[PDB]
Order: C-alpha cells, then structure tokens, then sequence
C-alpha cells in the first residue's frame, strides 16, 4: 500500500490505483480482459447507473485500462471531491457483486467489441505475434479475450481474489494535497484488503531469438523484426527508436513504425513496415537489415532523445534509464521475424 | 409460393382463415364470434329483400 | 397490476405475526387445493402473466435447465385440458415443489426499474 | 461374368473375376437386426466388434489378411481378404478364430474392452449424425411393435444390460449351417475353393433358427424431435413400399430416379431434368435432398430426405415435393420414363461393378439367402427396358393416390404442420 | 497424347484426361482452383444446360478434381456411347467460352463453399501448413482460393493456355477398347490443340528441415509431425505408415491418422494427433515421439503392406516402388511440427 | 410484349434489302428526332420498360461504369421535366451516341431462357 | 419509434397519405383519383340527407 501525490494550484485532479494484474499473470487466456471490462459495474451497496449519475452532478469519470503489466482504475473529478472518489474506487476492489446476468448483458457483448475491433489491424496482429514467439508464456500471453480457452464467472472471481491484495498494488494521485490522501486511504476498505503477496517477479525473463511465423490476411502486408533487450542496454535501444524515426536518418521514409516498449526486467524493440503492395514491403525490409548489420553512429541524436524522454515521461512514473551519455554504437545480432498479408510475395528469415 | 401466400387478396384470406395459428386448448365457447358473423349477414340479406315491399 | 414488492410487503408482514399466522395461513392453504392448477402439473409460478416488460426480463435470466422444465410443463398442461381429463395421481405436484423459483428474478427488476424511475424525475437543492 | 451356387452340404457361391488383383472370402448369415427382440438389442453389433477387435485383427495381420463385418436388418457377414496366393491362409484363420474356439475372444477382459468402445460408439451417433438418425427413427415409427422397428446398433439403454452368456445365446440360434452361406469373389476359381472346404469336414452345427411370430406391417404414424439449439431441419418422410422378392421391385426404384437427388451448392446438379426443381430454386425451399426405395424380406419403405436452414418455409416445400408425387397417378410424360431408364442403369451399374470384392462379397451372399440364385445384370437391364408409362400408373395408384405415411424429424421443425394437413396432399381434390 | 486403355465384359466404361496442371504449378494464389471449377460451363458451341439434359438421356456424368499435381476431367457411361464423350471432353480443353457472367454467378459462389467446408476441419488446415513449410514454393502453394491475391478473368484464361496443351496431358480408359480409343482421339479437337511444353520437372525438390508453426482455432486440439521422402526411402515409410495404424503397434490407439503422399520426385509423410481436451494430445504426443526414436523393427508388417498395396492401386496408375523385401528398420530423425487449437497448452518442437 | 428476338429479325432483313434500306430509313430518322428523348439527356435503351425478369437479368450483368452513368441519366431527366424545360443545346445526346448498349445483354438471355423453354416440353422416339 | 408508425391504425393511414414515396415528376393529371374519392363522400352525403325526405 504505497500512496504519494503532487500539488499544483490547478482546478482538475486526477486518481490512480496501480494493480500487478496484467496479461502476463493471467491464469487462462483472456481472463485480465474479462476482469477489466467488470470494473465500475454493480457493486452490493451501489449500481452502476446510480454511480454514473451521482458523479456526473459533481464533474466526475471513470475509467479501466488494461496492458501487459497492469490493470489502472482511474478519475478525474474537481479538485475538491476528493473524499467521494477514495471511498468509490475502494468499493470496486472490495465488493463487486459479479452477477451472472452482468455477464451475459454486458461484460461479453463489450468484449467481443474490443476483439473485432482490434482483429482489423495487421500492425496489432503482427505485435501479438513477436511477444508470443519472444517470451511464450509470460510476455507471450494473449491481451484479449477470444473464445479459445472458455472461462467461467467462478474463473474471474478467483483471479480478483488473486491480484485484489495490499502488498500487489500502488495509489497514486496528480494535483492531490498527500497528507489529505494518505489520511482518506486509511479510513476507507482499502486498509481491510487481504495482504497477500506481490506477484512481481525478479529474475530476468526467459527470451528465443532466431523465431519466425506467417499469417494469411486480406488487406495491407506487414514485415516486422523484434529484439528483446535486457536491463543494462536499455538506453543504447531508446536512442536507436528515436534516431530511426526522425530526420537524422535516410532509413526513416520507409519505415512505418519503431518503438521500446519498457518492463521492470527488460524490454522488446519492434520495427514495422507497411504498404498495401507486397513489392514495397519486400524491397523496404531488405534494405533495412542491410543498413542496420554494417552499423550506425548513433551519438548525433542523444541530445534528441534526452527531449523526446521528457516529453513522453510526463504521464508514467519514470523508470529512470537516463544515462544517455555513453551510448555511442549499435550493429544487429539476432532477431525474430512475422509476415502478415500476401505472404506468398514476402521474404523469409534466412533471405535476409 | 403457393398462390394463396402471394396473391394480394388471397394472403388476406389465407393469414385469417386458413394459416392462422391457434392455441389447441380452446373450447367451444370460442365460437361465438364467427356465430356473429352469420348473423349479421342474415339480417342484411333478409334486410334488403324486404326493404323492396316496404312504405 | 399489483406488484409483486407491494405482495410480498403485504404478505410478509402477516408472517411474522404470531395472530395473523394463525388465522389467515389455514385459509391460504385451502384456497390453492381448491384452485386444482397442482392436479394439470403445474406451479404458481408458471400462471403469471408474461406479456409485460418486467417479466421479460425475468424469463430471460432465468437458468436455461429451468426454463426447459419450464416449458414441458406448460406443454403437458394444455394436452391435459384438450382431452378433458386430470393427471394420474402420482405425476400431481407436491407442495414441497411448488416454490417460488421465479419471484427472486421479478423482485430484482422490479426494484431497478425503480430506482430508474426516480432518478429521471428528480429535484436538486443548492 | 458369372455366380456359381454349389450344395453339398454347405452352400457355396462364387464370382470369379481372374483381372482383379486381390481375393475375399467369408461367411455371411441369414439373421440381423429383426431377429432381436427389445432386450438383446445390440446383439449383432457387438459380434462384429468381437471378431474386429485387435487381438484378433494382429493375428491376421501376421499373415497378410485384412478383415470386415457388416451388420444389417436381413444378414450380417464376417470376410476375410488377401491376396490371390493366400486364399488357403484366409480360410484357416475363419476356421480357428470363428468356428472352433471362440473362448479366446469371450474372455473378461476383452469382452469389457470393447463393451465400452461400442458404447461410445453409439452416443457420437444419437447426439451427432442426423440424418442418419431420423432415417432410424422413421423404421422405428412406421413398423412400431414389430421386428423391423429396432435399430442395428442398439441403444444405449439395452446395450448396458448385455452379458457374455447374452452372445452365446444368440450364437447357439443362429450360427447354424442351414442359416449360413460361404462366400468368394475377385480372383478365385469356384473348384478351387469347394476342394478347400472338402478338404476338411466344416460344419457349424446341426439344426434349424426360432421362427418370429409378428410379421411386419406398416402404420401411418409421427414422431417428433424439436431441437432448437441446431442450426437446421432434418425431415423423412415415406409410403409402405416394396419387399423383395415382388413383382413390382423395379417399377418402384424407377419411380424413385424420376426425382432423384439434388445438391444446391453443386452447379452441374441444379441443370437436372426434374420439374420439381423449377419450385424450390425461386426462393431456395432447401440444401439437399434424395428420394429412395428400400426393400426387405417382408416389407419396404418408398420416400425421400431433406435438409434445410430456410425454417420459415418448410410447409412450402413439403407440399410442392408432393404435389409432384400426384402426377405420377395422372400426367407423368413418356420423356420422364426415358430419362429415369437410363440413370437407374447407370447408378445399378456402378453398384455391382465397383472395383472392391468386399462389396461384391455382401451383394452376392445377402442375395443368395433369400432367392436361393443371383440375377444378372444383363437381365436386370431387359426388365427395366420393357417399363411402360401404364406400369408407372398402375404402380402409383395402388402405392401413393390416398395411402397413409410416416414422419420422422429434428431440429427447428416448429414450422412443420400436422398430421392431417400433409395426409390430405397425397391427393388432388382435381381428379 | 499418351493413349492407353484396358478393356473388360463389363456394362459401365469410364474416361479420363490427367492435365499436369495442379496447385503446384499455379501462377497466383488460387488459379488452379478457379479453372478446375470453369470446366463443364459454357462452351462456344453448347450450353452448359444443354450437356446435362444430352448425357442425362444416354447414361452418362460428368465431374472435374484438383490435388497438388493434377486436374482430372473424368466421365462415366453406358460402355456403347463411346465417341460421344470423346468429342465432348475435348471441346472443354479447346473451346470454352469464359463468359464474365458466369464467373460471377457460378465459379465465385461455388470456389466460396469450397473454402468454407475445408475452413472448419482442423486436420485439413494442420495439413496445409505441413507443406507450406516443407517446401515453401512448389508443393507449398495453398490448394483453394481466398482471395489474399485477387485473381481476374484473364489470368484464369492465361492459365489455361498454359497448362491445355498436347505435351502436358495423358488419355485414360477403364473397360475401353483399346484400338477405338486411339482412333477417335485423332479425330476430335485434341489433336488441334497447341503442343506447348510439359511441365514436369526432373530435379528433386528443395525442402527444410526443423521448422514450426502454431495457429489459435475454436474446435479440437491438433498436433502433426511431417517429414520429407527422397525417392529411394519410398518403400521403408510406406510400410511405416500401414504399420503404425494396424494392430502390430502399441500406438496405434494414440494416433489419429497417417499416410504417405506419393509423388514423381519424392513424397512426403504425416501423422496427425487429434482430441477435443489438450492434455490428452500433448501426452500422446510425447510418446509417440519418444518412442519412435528408440527404433522399431518394421519386417513383420511387410506382407500386410502388400496386400494394401494392391487395394488402394486399384483405381492409381501404380508407381511401382514394389520392393517390400529390403525393408527392415527406422529410425526418427529430424522433422517438421505444427499445432492447432488450444496452443497455450500444447507442446512446443525442443519439448519433445 | 413483342421481343427483341423478333424485332432485330424484322430490322435486319430490312437493312439488308439496298430498295428497303431508301425507303424506311430516311424515315425512321424523322420519327426519331420527333420523338424528342434527346434533347432531355436519354438514349434510347433508357426508355425500355425493366420490370419483367428479361430485363433484371440484363441489368444485372452492366459493367458497373456503364450502370452508375445511366443512373444519372435517368436522375437528370426527372428534374428537367418537373421544371417544364428542355436540356441546353450543348448537353443533347448526340446521334453518334444512342448507341445499343443494353442490347446484346437483352438478346443473350433471350436465347437462354427459349433453350430451357424447348427442353422442358420435349418429345422423344425410340 | 413514432406513434404513427406504431399503431395498428394509423400506420395504414402513415403508409398511405403521409410517408408513401412519390415519383418527383408526375404532373396534376395524377390529382384525379383524390377528386374521385371527394366526389363519393359528396354523393353519399346529399344521398343520406334527402333519404329522410323522400317516398
Ligand atoms: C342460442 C342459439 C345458439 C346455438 C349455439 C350456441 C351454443 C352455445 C353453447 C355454449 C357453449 O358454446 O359452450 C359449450 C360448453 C361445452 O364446451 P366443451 O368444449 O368444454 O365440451 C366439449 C365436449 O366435452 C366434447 O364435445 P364433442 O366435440 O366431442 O361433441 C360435440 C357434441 C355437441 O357439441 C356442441 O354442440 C357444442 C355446443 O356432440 C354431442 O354432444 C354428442 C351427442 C349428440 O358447455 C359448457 O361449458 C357447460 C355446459 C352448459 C352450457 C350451457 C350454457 C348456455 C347459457
Ligand atoms: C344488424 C342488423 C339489423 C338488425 C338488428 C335489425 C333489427 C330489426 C328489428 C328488431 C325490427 C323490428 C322487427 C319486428 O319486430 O317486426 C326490424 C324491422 C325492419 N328492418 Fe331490420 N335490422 C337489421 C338490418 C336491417 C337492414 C340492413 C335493413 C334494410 C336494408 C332492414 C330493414 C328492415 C325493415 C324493412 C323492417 C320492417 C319490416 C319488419 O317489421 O320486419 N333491417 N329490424
Ligand atoms: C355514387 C353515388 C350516387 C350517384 C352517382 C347518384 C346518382 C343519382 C342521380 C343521377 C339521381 C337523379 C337526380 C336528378 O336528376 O334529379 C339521383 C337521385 C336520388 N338519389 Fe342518388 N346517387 C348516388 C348516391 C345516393 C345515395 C347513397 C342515396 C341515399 C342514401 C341517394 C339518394 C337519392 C335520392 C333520394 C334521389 C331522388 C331525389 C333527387 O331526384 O335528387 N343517392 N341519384
Ligand atoms: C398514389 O398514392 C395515393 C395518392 O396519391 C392519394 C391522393 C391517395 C388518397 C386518395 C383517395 C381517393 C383515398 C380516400 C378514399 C375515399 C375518400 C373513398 C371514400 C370511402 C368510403 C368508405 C365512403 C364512406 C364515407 C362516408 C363519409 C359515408 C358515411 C356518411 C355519414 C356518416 C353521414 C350520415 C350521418 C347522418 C347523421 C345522416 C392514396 O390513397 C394513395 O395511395 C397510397
Ligand atoms: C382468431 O382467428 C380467427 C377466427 O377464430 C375467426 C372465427 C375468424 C372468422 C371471420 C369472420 C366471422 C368474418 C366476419 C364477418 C363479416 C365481416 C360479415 C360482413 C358483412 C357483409 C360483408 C354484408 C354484405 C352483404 C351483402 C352485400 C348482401 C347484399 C344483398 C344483395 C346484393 C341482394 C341481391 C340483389 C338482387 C337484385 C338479386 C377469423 O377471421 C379469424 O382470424 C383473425
Ligand atoms: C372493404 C374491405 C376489403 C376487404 C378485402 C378482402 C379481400 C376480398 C377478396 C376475396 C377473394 C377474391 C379472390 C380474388 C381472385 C384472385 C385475384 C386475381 O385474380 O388477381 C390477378 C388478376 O387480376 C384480376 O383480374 C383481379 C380480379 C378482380 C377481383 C375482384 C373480386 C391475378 O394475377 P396476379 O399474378 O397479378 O396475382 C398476384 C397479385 N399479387
Ligand atoms: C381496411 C380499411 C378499414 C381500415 C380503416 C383504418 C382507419 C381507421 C381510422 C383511423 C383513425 C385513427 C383512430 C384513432 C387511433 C388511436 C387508437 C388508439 O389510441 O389505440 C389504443 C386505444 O384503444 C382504443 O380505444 C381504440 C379506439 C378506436 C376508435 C376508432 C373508431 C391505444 O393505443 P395502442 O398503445 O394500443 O397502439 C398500439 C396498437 N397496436
């Protein structure tokens, strides 16, 4: 139970529960999604319509978001009804009724809109296929739900009694007074939770390199390659996605997109490339690779990077990986390879 | 189709009193209305018939 | 037209009183004997009134093995009645099997559409 | 082409064909699924998995041969096959197995081996297969409370209350020499097999089977299985039709191929010359259907099956098919029977003359049984050919013009009407 | 123009044409498919209604098949009609009429169920993975059409002038004299057809060893092991392949199905794992392949072998590779593996 | 009501006779400049009557740019005749563009639906 | 939706004379046959009324 704030003289708040109960401790595949979508539904005390229009007439929202690490209940309200959103978003992790018929009625029909939606996109589908061949269980987990492993109402009330305890989460609040908000948190049901343990795992992350899967699609043609990175190189590939997408590189007009996605334990660089000819895609990637084995000067974009960090830093809680100053080169090893589309028409791992 | 389903007077017909789904517990009391129907036709019938002699 | 929180309101309040139980629960019993719906197979709660939006809702929460129960008994009660004949004596309803296994599925919709009510038609004070 | 029927004793059929390139040879008996009774139903059906089960079929295997059973209302068979070198291998192995011990294959612990393989067996049927199962439950329903009423598999409510002294009960009436026909197709010549047999002294045992008491008789009846978790409609529906052994065996199966089959996703079958299709393609009635003339030793069933996901529609399509039935009775034409001659040769042809001797092992010993002889297929061409537009006529005004029926279904059949609405379409009030 | 035929006292006679012309010499995705589905339509000279009412009053249908290598036009009739369906099966080869209309309203609609069934069967999709991974170009192409590669009316109609040439096809017939066939073969519009090339090449194909692929399905679980057959090893993985699946192996209750597909140069052997719980297929997996990497002694199926042998060639041109008799063991080496279905609790290839 | 089968039988024996082909002709030209279609934006397979199953059938198988041109065609013509006026002179249809463009569609599926005809009401001799 | 759309009687006037789609061009000879309907309940009307009069 860590709580800390900051203050600023501004009108809006902002309120955030950190919960360790992502897709990568998920007990059957699509359970941290169907758990997502009960938050703010009936509570025993509370409906659900009587919490919307109770906190409409005091200028409030909420919302739950769900990635690979954590589950987030969040508000957003005037500044001085702090005490009211305490107490409403302790409720949600200690008495959600999980009805049958909320199930039927909401929770699945909501669901099965987040999977169609996302099921659209090859650039989403080609990113679920390097975590899956990367990692292949914890990282590798799939982050939505699709039907291929059912799971009961007694499965999502047994995985809340699983990451819906003291010593797996984290409060936080933005333009909050701290000494106010540990003194609301400790009157509320928040302090009569189970202790448990944390979930939080130590050790490295087991990864393969040299993987490599195609999918059939009717649209565009994606390539991607993925690196997993570990702890001490996590600032020599922050300025390598930053460098490849900005205008100090004659690479960046044929690459679509580059990111880090970072962990307590590590990484996974990603690199993209899309065009709806096949041609394209096949004579962009084995340019790529090529330009990327001989090696690049990658010190003329630290000063780059050190903006584009701060920029970015000003919604997360900073995992502090700035020592910029002694990245000086890059040359590619191993990676891992997809190819989503026409993939009659894409190369293979061992031609390039 | 058959013509009685396609034919625009005939399906008027045909979803009234040949198609039309009833309950099949329903007693003898449930034929009063379709008594009403063949008296009203008797006493327009016997109605016009007389009105040609009357003054 | 009565609702069926103004029912249980009424009935559970002669219930508990020691007197009105005494009197009035004797007369109940003897009354559902002589209504015979126990005799065609069938419970109170399959005689209710379906064709509003309250108990829509109630039929479709309901577990799907009950509600194909449900549905052979409704079925074997209108043979029964086209051939102007009883039920053997040993296919009769109990009584310790006439419950109220749909009053728990009204009751909950009945109270939200309440409280749906009321918040639609609704004052404020500064 | 020829069959050669020898007695001395045992009845021995042969069909020899010296371009084929393997031999077979079995045992076929004249007792089915209408010779149980409500309790042993099943019987047969675990027989055959008996002599299949896989100590029995590793023996043969060490040898070169291959087996196979097959258990129907009239016969059921048991058939040995190798190549045309072997033929003396195939029938010591039906000799020692079959004949003289069978304490080996009744021990305990295969009997209950494979009492639970039959039972699994038989549950993937009633819950997957259906339209197979309806055909099942229109026999059923039509001949109820008689021996053509039970299933060839069994149930699974009679199959559980079967014991080993059960099997050998039912060996004891029926494996006899007067019951028995022994068989032998593909590359065998017919001396060479009698000689085999003569070689040693083969009998079974010595005495005549029980004699039924029922005959079958057909009754116009229904029975309904409403399923509206499936996503189709399965409907069978039949007149009383023909026995072997009639006179009017042939004229029945033509009638039959007038109609035909249909598959509405194949594009060379929706060219067909049938008037019915003319109906049911201008608002598609259905996906499938096929219409047949089945015949027993006593009775036989004349009628059609039909699968469909347009639900709405279903009272459409069973009055159009018959609708089209009456005009057998009043206005069928000289170029209808012209047609259906020459697909009735075609599909006859290819039943008989199919490149297996498994199946021509069947074909031969079930026919064998009853008429005591085989009829050619040359003769059965001349007998098809002299089929007039007058015997078609005289055919369907005994057999369909105002003749009870028998309906069997499942699925989302709730726009099926009743009884009395279909009865009354097997006439026109017109003629 | 290879003619051949054997005759027989038989009432039914059946004719076929073999066009090397199947799915592994297809120039898009899904061409051969599409042709296969083109014959029996229209011709310049006869409507395709007009064929079905005139074979219908002699005896006779008509059917086209597709496999990996050909496209067989097949016909069966009352044996005396012989030089009706000479003429007819050489008009579909010379004069078909490939009218727009008729692709839309017959040839899409019907290519679209071809799809639709084969989509539900997870062995048939674990088998089309098996070979894109094998061979990759050749013997890797999808067999059905749908529609990642569009595929216009001119390619279908630049394809069939490719593969209906006299070089490329072979004329077939069951209880057929021999001597008439010949005869009406050179009067009829075969022999104005162009002479072009075959298309047979000599080489052995090029294969891959050691690869994997893994697919999410709602169904069953399956699990499928492959491995590739030079021409040499024909006999030994033949006897393999009916000795697994008889009652001489322990294992043949664990095992679903196997079978060796033959071709010219070379072939290509599957087995396949199929239940609707997981666990029961990642246990049986790993016995099967542990076992079979002990070694098994295969000489006492050998006369079992040839027995089924001479059933199954029955209705095949019988490649010969009958040399049972030097057959005596095997033993597992590298292969190929796929999964379908519930694959976060199926095995992965350096599990087993 | 008379089909287009017999009507381009007619026409052409006309064409083909050079004394036929003097007469009729300049006066088939007259009738068409007084029928006055063109000077609204039509040609004249605009003006066939679509609704019997001939016609759906044809208008099925239009390239779908030929289909969307003639919608506008037809869309023009209605606005121009509910406000009583004429097209202006440089958006007439010109006569090298009343092209048939509907016809060999319209002649196709006449000779289809005559061959089903025929094989439908069929004799047959032995 | 609406009640005119609803209602078991006013949907056949909604379809009728209120939402019933129009060709944009017709002219005002298309105007007879509502002239024709006024004519009808004109000649009943006059009928009725003179009826109460006449031997
Ligand atoms: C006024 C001029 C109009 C003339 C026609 C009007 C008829 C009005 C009669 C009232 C009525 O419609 O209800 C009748 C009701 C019986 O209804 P239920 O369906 O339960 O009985 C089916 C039966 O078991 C099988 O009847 P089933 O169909 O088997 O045989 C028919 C029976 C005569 O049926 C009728 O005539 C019906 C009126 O034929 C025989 O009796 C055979 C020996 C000749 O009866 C009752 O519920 C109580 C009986 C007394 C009702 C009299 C009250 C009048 C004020
Ligand atoms: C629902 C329809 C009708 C009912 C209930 C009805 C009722 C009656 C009654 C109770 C009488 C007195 C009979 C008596 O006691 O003598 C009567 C007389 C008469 N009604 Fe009707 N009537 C109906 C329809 C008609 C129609 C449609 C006409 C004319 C077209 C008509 C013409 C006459 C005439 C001419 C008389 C006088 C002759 C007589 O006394 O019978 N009625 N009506
Ligand atoms: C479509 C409806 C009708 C038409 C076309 C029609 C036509 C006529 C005509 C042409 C006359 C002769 C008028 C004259 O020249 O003086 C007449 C007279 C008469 N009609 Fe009608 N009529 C109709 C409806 C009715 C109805 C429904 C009634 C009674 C309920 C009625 C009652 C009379 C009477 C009482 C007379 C005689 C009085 C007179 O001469 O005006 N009419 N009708
Ligand atoms: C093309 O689209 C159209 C369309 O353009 C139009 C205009 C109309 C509307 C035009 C019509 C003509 C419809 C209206 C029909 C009529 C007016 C016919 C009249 C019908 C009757 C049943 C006549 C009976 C009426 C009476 C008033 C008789 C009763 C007399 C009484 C009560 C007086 C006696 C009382 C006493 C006290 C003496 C359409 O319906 C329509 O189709 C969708
Ligand atoms: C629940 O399921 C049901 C159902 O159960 C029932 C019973 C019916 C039964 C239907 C009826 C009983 C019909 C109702 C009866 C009528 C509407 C009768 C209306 C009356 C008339 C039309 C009278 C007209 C009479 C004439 C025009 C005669 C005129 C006299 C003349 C012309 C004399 C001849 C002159 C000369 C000079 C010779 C249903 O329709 C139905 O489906 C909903
Ligand atoms: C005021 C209350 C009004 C209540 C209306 C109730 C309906 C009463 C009708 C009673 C049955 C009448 C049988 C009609 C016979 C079939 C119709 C028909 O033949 O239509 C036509 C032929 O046209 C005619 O000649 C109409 C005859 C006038 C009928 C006047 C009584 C059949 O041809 P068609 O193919 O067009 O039919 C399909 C129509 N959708
Ligand atoms: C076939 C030709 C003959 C048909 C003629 C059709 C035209 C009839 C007259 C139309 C005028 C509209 C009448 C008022 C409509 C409102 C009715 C209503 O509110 O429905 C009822 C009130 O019940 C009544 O009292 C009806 C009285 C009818 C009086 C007519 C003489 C309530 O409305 P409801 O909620 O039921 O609407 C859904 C309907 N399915």
């Amino acid at each position: 139970l860590t709580v800390s704030a900051r203050d600023a003289p501004t009108k809006i708040s902002t309120l955030a529960v950190k919960v360790h109960g992502g897709s990568r401790y998920a007990t059957k595949d699509g359970v941290a999604h169907l758990l997502n979508r009960f938050n703010f539904q009936n509570t025993n005390t509370r409906s659900a319509l009587k919490l919307v229009r109770e906190s409409e007439l005091l200028g409030g929202t909420f919302k739950s978001t769900l990635d690979r690490e954590y589950i987030t209940l969040k508000a957003t309200f005037l500044k001085d009804d702090l005490p009211y959103y305490v107490n409403a978003l302790a409720d949600v992790l200690y008495k959600t009724a999980f009805k049958p018929h909320e199930l039927t009625e909401s929770v699945l029909p909501a669901a099965r809109y987040d999977y169609a939606v996302a099921e659209q996109c090859p650039v989403k589908s080609a990113e679920d296929q390097l975590y899956a061949i990367t990692f292949r269980k914890g990282l590798g987990n799939p982050l939505l739900y699709d039907g291929v492993e059912r799971v009961s109402l007694q499965d999502i009330k047994d995985f809340a009694d699983k990451v819906y305890t003291k010593e797996n989460l984290e409060v936080s609040g933005e333009n909050v007074v701290e000494a106010d908000l540990k003194r609301f948190v400790d009157e509320s049901l928040l302090s009569t939770l189970p202790a448990g343990k944390s979930l939080v795992s130590k050790s490295e992350p087991k990864f393969f390199l040299g993987e490599e899967n195609r999918v059939r699609f009717i649209g565009d043609s994606v390539a991607a390659i993925g690196i997993p990175v570990n702890k001490a190189s996590l600032a020599q590939y922050e300025v390598l996605a930053n460098y490849l997408t900005s205008a100090l590189s004659e690479l960046s007009g044929l690459i679509s997109s580059a990111k880090l996605d970072k962990f307590t334990d590590g990484g996974l660089f990603t690199l993209f490339v899309r065009d709806q000819d096949s041609a394209v895609v096949s004579s962009n990637i084995k340019k790529i690779v090529a330009d990327l084995k001989k090696g690049k000067d990658l010190s003329p974009a630290i000063n780059y990077t050190k903006l584009k960090n701060a920029v970015q830093n000003e919604s997360v809680s900073s995992p502090i990986e700035l020592n910029f100053d002694a990245v000086k080169d890059f040359k590619l090893g191993k990676f891992n390879y997809v190819a989503v589309g026409d993939v009659s028409n894409l190369p293979y791992l061992d031609e390039l | 189709m058959a013509f009685r389903k396609s034919n625009v007077y005939l399906s008027l017909v045909n979803s009234y009193i040949i198609d039309s789904p009833q309950p099949s517990s329903i007693n003898y009391w449930w034929n009063m209305g379709s008594l009403l129907g063949l008296c009203l036709v008797i006493q327009i019938v016997t109605g016009i018939f007389m009105a040609m002699h009357y003054s | 037209p009565q609702s069926f929180t103004s029912i249980a309101r009424i009935g559970d309040y002669i219930l508990k009183s020691p007197v009105l139980s005494k009197l009035c629960v004797p007369v109940a019993n003897q009354f559902i004997n002589l209504a015979g719906y126990k005799k065609l197979g069938l419970k109170f709660d399959d005689l209710i009134a379906e064709e509003n939006p309250i108990m829509q809702t109630a039929l479709r929460r309901l577990p799907e093995d009950e509600s194909y129960a449900r549905a052979y008994r409704i079925i074997r009660a209108h043979q029964t009645e086209l051939t102007h004949h009883l039920l053997p004596r040993n296919e009769w309803i109990k009584a310790q099997e006439d419950v109220p296994y749909l009053l728990p599925y009204i009751l909950e919709a009945e109270a939200a559409a309440k409280e749906k009510d009321e918040l639609d038609n609704i004052e404020v004070s500064k | 082409a020829e069959v050669t029927q020898l007695s001395n004793g045992i009845v021995v059929a042969t069909e020899h064909n010296p371009s084929a390139h393997t031999a077979s040879v079995g045992v076929v008996f004249g007792s089915g699924a209408a010779n149980e009774n409500p309790y042993n139903n099943g019987v047969s059906n675990l027989w055959k998995n008996i002599f299949l089960s896989k100590e029995n079929s590793a023996v043969a295997a060490k040898e070169g041969l291959a087996l196979s059973s097959n258990i129907s209302r009239d016969f059921q068979s048991y058939i040995v096959s190798s190549l045309p070198g072997s033929t003396d291998k195939s029938l010591d192995f039906l000799n020692q197995s079959f004949i003289q011990q069978k304490a080996n294959l009744l021990s305990s612990s295969n009997f209950e081996a494979t009492k639970k393989s039959v039972l699994k067996q038989v549950q993937d049927f009633e819950e997957n297969d259906h339209p197979n199962r309806v055909l099942e439950h229109l026999h059923s329903t039509a001949f109820q409370n008689t021996p053509l009423s039970l299933p060839t598999r069994g149930t699974l409510e009679s199959l559980e209350n079967l014991v080993v002294a059960d099997l050998e009960s039912f060996a004891n009436n029926h494996f006899l020499n007067s019951n028995a026909v022994v068989v032998g197709t593909g590359n065998i010549k017919h001396e060479d097999l009698v000689n085999s047999i003569e070689s040693k002294n083969l009998s079974l045992q010595t005495g005549t089977k029980p004699v039924l008491k029922k005959k079958a008789a057909f009754l116009g009846s229904e029975v309904r299985l409403r399923d509206d978790t499936l996503p189709k409609a399965w409907i069978s529906l039949a007149v009383e039709g023909e026995p072997v052994n009639s006179p009017n065996y042939f004229v029945a199966k033509l009638a039959a191929q007038i109609f035909g089959s249909y598959n509405a996703f194949e594009p060379a079958s929706r060219l067909q010359g049938i008037k019915l299709l003319d109906n049911i393609q201008e608002y598609q009635l259905c996906d499938n259907f096929n219409h047949f003339s089945l015949s027993y030793k006593d009775s036989g069933l004349w009628g059609f099956s039909t699968a469909t996901r347009n639900v709405t529609m279903i009272d459409d399509l069973i009055h159009f098919t018959l609708k089209q039935w009456n005009r057998l009775t009043i206005s069928v034409t000289d170029t209808e029977v012209e047609r259906a001659k020459s697909l009735l040769k075609l599909q006859l042809g290819q039943l008989y003359e199919s490149g297996n001797p498994v199946n021509d092992a069947n074909l031969l010993g079930a026919e064998v049984l009853i008429k005591g002889s085989k009829l050619s297929l040359g003769e059965a061409f001349k007998k098809i050919d002299a089929i007039t537009v007058k015997d078609v006529k005289a055919w369907a005004g005994k057999r369909l013009w105002d003749q009870d029926i028998a309906i069997a279904g499942t699925g989302q059949i709730e726009g099926l009407l009743d009884y009395m609405r279909i009865r009354s379409d097997m006439s026109m009030m017109r003629w």
